[PDB]
């Protein structure tokens, strides 16, 4: 079990960059594969990025080119490096912390963090 | 006019009784009998004959043309001839004759021996044996029930090869095989339920609705242990076997069965292949929080209950729905082996090659995760992945293995079924060929081989109720009893 805290989020312009941090409060960070979401108020559970063991990462297609993802392992955080926002960004970005086989089988669980609104004006 | 009146010497009745009826005259003659030349042997002829007494819609008819033609009526050195009519009477119902042995010259209907028109003082004659059947068969009336020509009887429901205790034994088998599959997916299907806001993602929640298909399919196993329930659905009104369903004459019960039974077990059969497929691809991007299954949730649907309802429908369309007594089910390729090739052996194999290739796909990629990265992440996450290999490598080997058990056991039916339907035929002849002027049937199915095969059938369903034995369950139903 590991409790997640996400920190960075606030209203910006549109245009402007942001960076979204994800900190865990555990040592367990690496067994656990983790991601970026976003979840507006009036919508579903968005995919945004993710970090694989090396150099993987995925985006979304709305996403892919101005988001950045990396993580620190030694520091137990995984970034999002957002850029160029636009307005319809605007959603609570959450992180995620699940097993690596959370999907396939329905023992494993996944850790959800409290997520922070990220805002952006036109 | 007498064209119906041959010269002879009548001679006297030493018989005043022919095939149990009383004679309203008193001389008789051998002419019309070629194969005997005294009335003792036209008599012991009879005798021969009267192993007729079977298949009622044959012994009706031929005993007016016997006691007409062994012994005829003879009055003035004249015998009357039976009519042609009488005569054409037998081929239909009595078309057994022909293919036993064949008729002989003196009753084939010529018009020498059987013009057209005569009147027979046999038709006067009262002949109250009705005709009856051997323990293997039973009376009917609609010709859909009928043994080949035995015009008038068909198989009896209970099967004829296997003993009341030999049922009861096969019953208590299945029994116990339902019950046990039963309550094991029914423990998936709760624990799916219980925690279905977080089961609810489709690279595991598909375990949920391959246990929900062998319950289902358990369901239609089990329904025969009700109160005359299993009599409702592998017998007919008259009391004969279920074959070629659907019909028009008999109800849905057998039908009914059948649908739930193939289309429940074909539908979890293809959704192992969907999730061998799941697995495959969610292993390529494991490491990361990316759901390869995106959009192709309601394609899986699509197309694991629809492969299943073309199958069922065509076998409905081909009418090869049959009853067995044993089982207690009604299922295809019983009667006709040849389509229980194409129904069962050809989705099952070809869920084999698909599904097993996904399968050894899926781990070889599990096995490069802890060659490609020693050390990366280790404790749990390691354990989970070798425990995952096992668990999948057991259970390509169980599945891998009754598939060939089912080859085996279908191949076997394949080899000797139709020595066994030779075996059913001879000893419904020896039958009335040795009482009336023991028996024993020479090879039938093997018990044995029908529960391996149903080993393989419900092995399977409890296999896939061993996904959820982990302590991550027990987790999740203690959670339920404290909130009570
Ligand atoms: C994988 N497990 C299968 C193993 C074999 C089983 N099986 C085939 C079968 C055959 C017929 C049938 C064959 C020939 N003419 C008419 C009917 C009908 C139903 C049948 O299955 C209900 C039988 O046990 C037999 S053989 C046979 C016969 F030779 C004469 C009269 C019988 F009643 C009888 C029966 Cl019953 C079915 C399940
Ligand atoms: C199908 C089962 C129930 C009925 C079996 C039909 C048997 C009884 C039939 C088929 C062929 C018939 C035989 C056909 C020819 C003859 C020759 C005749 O000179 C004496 C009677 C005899 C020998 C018949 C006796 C009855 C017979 C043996
Ligand atoms: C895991 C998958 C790939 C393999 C398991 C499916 C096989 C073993 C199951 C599916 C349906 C089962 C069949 C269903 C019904 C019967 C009728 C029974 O009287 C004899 C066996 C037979 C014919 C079963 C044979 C085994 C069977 C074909
Ligand atoms: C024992 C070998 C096991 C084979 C593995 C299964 C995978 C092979 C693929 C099978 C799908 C094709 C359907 C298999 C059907 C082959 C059996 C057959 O031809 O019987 C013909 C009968 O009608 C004659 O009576
Ligand atoms: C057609 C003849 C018989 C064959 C039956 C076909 C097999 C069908 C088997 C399973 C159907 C799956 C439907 C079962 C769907 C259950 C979903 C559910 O109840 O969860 C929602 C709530 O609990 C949470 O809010
Ligand atoms: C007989 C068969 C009837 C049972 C069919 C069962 C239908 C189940 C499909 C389902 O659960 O939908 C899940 C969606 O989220 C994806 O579309
Ligand atoms: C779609 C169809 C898929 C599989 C089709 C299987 C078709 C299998 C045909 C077997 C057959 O014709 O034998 C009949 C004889 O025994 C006498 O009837
Ligand atoms: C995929 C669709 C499923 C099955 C398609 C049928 C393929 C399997 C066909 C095997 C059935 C067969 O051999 O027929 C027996 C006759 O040849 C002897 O009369
Ligand atoms: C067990 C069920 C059997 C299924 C037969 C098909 C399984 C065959 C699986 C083949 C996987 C494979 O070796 O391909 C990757 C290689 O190119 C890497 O060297
Ligand atoms: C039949 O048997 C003899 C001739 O075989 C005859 O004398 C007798 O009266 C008859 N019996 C009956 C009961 O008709
Ligand atoms: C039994 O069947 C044979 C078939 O070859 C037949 O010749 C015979 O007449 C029948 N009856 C007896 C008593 O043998
Ligand atoms: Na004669």
């Amino acid at each position: 079990q590991v409790q997640l805290q996400e920190s960075g989020g606030g209203l910006v312009q549109a245009g402007g960059s942001l960076r979204l941090s994800c900190a865990a409060s555990g040592y367990i960070f690496s067994s656990y594969a983790m991601g970026w979401y976003r979840q507006a108020p009036g919508k579903e559970r968005e995919f945004v990025a993710t970090i694989g063991w090396g150099t993987i990462t995925y985006y979304a297609d709305s996403v892919k080119g101005r988001f950045t993802i990396s993580r620190d392992n030694a520091k137990n955080t995984v970034y999002l490096q957002m850029n160029s926002l636009k307005p319809e960004d605007t959603a609570v970005y959450y992180c995620a912390a699940q097993d690596l086989l959370y999907y396939s089988f329905p023992g494993d669980h996944a850790y959800w963090g409290q997520g922070t609104q990220v805002t952006v004006s036109s | 006019l007498s064209h119906c009146g041959r010269a002879a010497h009548c001679e006297p009745l030493r018989y005043n009784v022919c095939l149990g009826s009383a004679l309203p005259y008193g001389a008789t003659t051998t002419l019309l009998a070629g194969d005997s030349d005294s009335q003792e042997e036209a008599h012991g002829k009879l005798v021969l004959w009267s192993g007729l007494r079977n298949a009622p819609r044959c012994w009706a008819v031929i005993q007016p043309l016997l006691c007409a033609v062994y012994m005829p009526k003879c009055e003035n050195d004249r015998v009357e001839l039976p009519s042609r009519t009488l005569c054409q009477a037998t081929r239909g119902p009595c078309a057994i004759v022909e293919r036993e042995r064949g008729w002989p010259d003196f009753l084939r209907c010529t018009p020498d021996h059987f013009p057209e028109g005569c009147p027979n003082e046999v038709q006067n004659i009262k002949f109250n044996s009705s005709g009856q059947c051997e323990a293997p068969l039973v009376r009917t009336d609609n010709p859909k029930s009928w043994y080949e020509d035995v015009e008038g009887c068909g198989i009896q429901c209970q099967n004829p090869l296997f003993t009341e205790a030999e049922h009861q034994d096969m019953h208590s088998y299945i029994a116990a095989f339902g019950a046990v599959t039963g309550l094991c997916t029914l423990f998936t299907l709760a624990t799916f339920v219980a925690d279905w806001r977080n089961s609810n993602r489709y690279p595991a929640v598909i375990l949920f609705y391959v246990n929900a298909c062998f319950f289902v399919g358990s369901i239609g196993w089990l329904a025969q242990f009700m109160d005359g329930a299993r009599r409702e659905i592998v017998c007919r009104a008259d009391g004969t076997m279920r074959f070629g369903e659907p019909t028009s004459s008999e109800t849905l019960s057998c039908v009914i069965i059948f649908v739930i039974v193939y289309y429940a077990l074909m539908a979890g059969v293809v959704w192992f292949v969907v999730l061998t497929y799941a697995w495959h691809t969610s292993f390529k991007a494991l490491g990361t929080t990316y759901q390869p299954l995106s959009g192709k949730t309601s394609y899986f649907h699509l197309l694991t209950w629809s492969l299943p309802f073309v199958l069922t429908v065509a076998i409905l369309a081909v009418a090869q729905v049959d009853g067995d007594s044993v089982s207690g089910i009604c299922f295809v390729g019983y009667k006709n082996y040849r389509y229980r090739a194409g129904f069962v052996l050809a989705p099952i194999g070809l869920v084999l090659i698909v599904g097993g290739y996904f399968l050894i796909r899926g781990v070889m990629t599990l096995f490069s995760i802890k060659s490609n990265h020693p050390g990366l992440l280790s404790e749990k996450a390691a354990s989970k992945i070798n425990e995952t290999m096992l668990r999948l490598g057991i259970f390509g080997f169980l599945a891998f293995g009754f598939v060939l058990i089912t080859f085996s056991c279908h191949f076997y039916d394949f080899f000797n079924q139709a020595e066994w339907e030779r075996s059913f035929r001879d000893y419904v002849l020896c039958q009335a060929n040795v009482t009336i002027g023991d028996c024993e049937i020479k090879n039938r199915p093997s018990l044995l081989v029908e529960k391996i095969n149903l080993f393989a059938m419900f092995g399977t369903g409890i296999a896939m109720s061993t996904w959820v034995w982990t302590k991550a369950t027990l987790l999740i139903w203690r959670r339920t009893w404290c909130r009570l």
